[PDB]
């Protein structure tokens, strides 16, 4: 049995006054997870690009929790559809950091992409990264993963560039909201807002406030 | 450059000077083939050095210029960094190939217009608004030449006003012209008349242009 008290009022509202109907609740998802004693407790996926975006290099930063064993292992593979572009496996120990070494519970793998699909609002194009936590010989610990797609956004002279190209937002705020179920999210309203956004000509959303 | 009163004048009366040497190539195809030459660059920078050595004791001269209509060439950019070297207490601006080259310290434009872009290849007349802000433009934009007074003109000048006095780096500009280039003729009777192109038998001539 779960017990919660949930309080409407915290010193958590002063730091939330947006405008918009004040509610309270469990209004989210709850969910049971297992993870093994030995765990991914985080990983982050960078890209970076050559000049014209002909070559990319995708890089995977792997956090471990529990025992330090040197038969462990980190997997990130990188999948187009069902065809897997590429691959890297390294055991945990990070580069040196500072005067007290690195850190012996993180990896970061570096995958070589030629010619990467590149993601934008116009073409989502996206890869599947799998990462992979096992043994050098074989088994499995447990896998996560996400969706990847390759882009660049940096400011260059004074421009807001993505993949090389100058953007231009036409955007909007949405609120979470449902005239039935208040702040309470559903799969459907998400999908039919970004199906009339996009018949609508906008590209980009901006989350108001949160 | 102007006769040496003119300068006294200014001084003493108040107005500031923009000095100007004696470089016009304008007929040339393209306009900077004699000042992308370095053939000509003696003959140019006797029209700069010369100037500056003459009126750069004046206190109304404020800013120098390397002339006028003569496209954009590395005779400019010799001559600019040459008047920086030697008189770092005026900018340096100069019109040509497009207004905003390496050759000037000011955004001096002639016609561009207030909202209007005129995107003409290579040295487009961007919207003074617009051209400020161009992805890098840092100079203040003084138009070294607009509202083009010939005739019944003048039309839509307070819409340049309007924007100088609304933007910090849009510092205004200076009118095109002052005074109409007639010349007196007379009749049979001697009766005096104002004459323009070609009135003398001159031809080809520009017409009326000169007013
Ligand atoms: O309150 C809403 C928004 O959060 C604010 O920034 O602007 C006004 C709008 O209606
Ligand atoms: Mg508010
Ligand atoms: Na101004
Ligand atoms: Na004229």
């Amino acid at each position: 049995r779960l017990a919660v008290m949930v309080l409407r009022w915290s010193d958590g509202s002063y730091l939330e006054d947006q405008d918009m109907w004040r509610m309270s609740g469990i209004f989210r998802d709850v969910s049971l997870l297992h993870k093994p004693t030995t765990q991914i407790s985080d990983f982050h996926v960078a890209t970076r690009f050559n000049d014209d975006f002909s070559r990319a290099v995708l890089e995977a930063e792997v956090q471990m929790c529990g025992e330090l064993r040197d038969y462990l292992r980190v997997t990130v593979s990188l999948w187009q559809g069902e065809t897997q572009v590429a691959s890297g496996t390294a055991p945990f120990g990070g580069e040196i950091i500072d005067e007290r070494g690195g850190y012996a519970d993180r990896v970061t793998l570096r995958l070589n992409v030629e010619n990467p699909k590149l993601w934008s609002a116009e073409i989502p194009n996206l890869y599947r990264a799998v990462v992979e936590l096992h043994t050098a010989d074989g088994t499995l610990i447990e896998a996560e993963a996400c969706d990847v797609g390759f882009r660049e956004v940096r400011i260059e002279n004074g421009l807001l560039l993505l993949n090389g190209k100058p953007l231009l937002i036409r955007g909007v705020n949405r609120h979470e909201h449902h005239p039935l179920h208040g702040q309470v999210m559903d799969e459907q309203t998400m999908v039919q807002d970004i199906l009339l956004m996009k018949q609508n000509n906008f590209n980009a959303v901006r989350c108001s406030h949160y | 450059p102007n006769h040496p009163l003119w300068y006294t004048l200014c001084d003493r009366y108040g107005l500031y000077v923009v000095d100007e040497a004696n470089i016009e190539t304008h007929g040339m195809v393209p306009m900077n083939r004699l000042t992308d030459d370095p053939r000509w660059l003696p003959a140019m920078s006797e029209r700069v050095t010369r100037m500056v050595q003459r009126d750069r004791n004046h206190p109304s001269v404020i800013i120098w210029s390397l002339g006028s209509e003569s496209g954009h060439g590395a005779n400019h950019d010799a001559l600019y960094r040459w008047i920086k070297s030697v008189d770092p207490s005026r900018p340096v601006q100069y019109e040509g190939g497009g207004a905003d080259t390496t050759a000037t310290d000011i955004i001096c434009p002639m016609y561009a217009r207030v909202d209007e872009d005129q995107p003409f290849p290579a040295v487009p007349k961007w919207s003074i608004k617009k051209w400020l802000s161009l992805p890098g433009e840092t100079r203040p934009l003084i138009l070294c030449e607009y509202a083009h007074a010939m005739g019944n003109s003048l039309g839509g000048f307070a819409k340049y006003w309007q924007a100088f006095r609304q933007y910090p780096r849009l510092q205004g500009g200076f009118v095109w012209d002052w005074v109409d280039q007639s010349l007196i003729k007379y009749d049979e009777n001697g009766n005096p008349w104002s004459a323009y192109g070609g009135d003398f038998g001159d031809t080809p001539n520009d017409r009326q242009f000169c007013m």
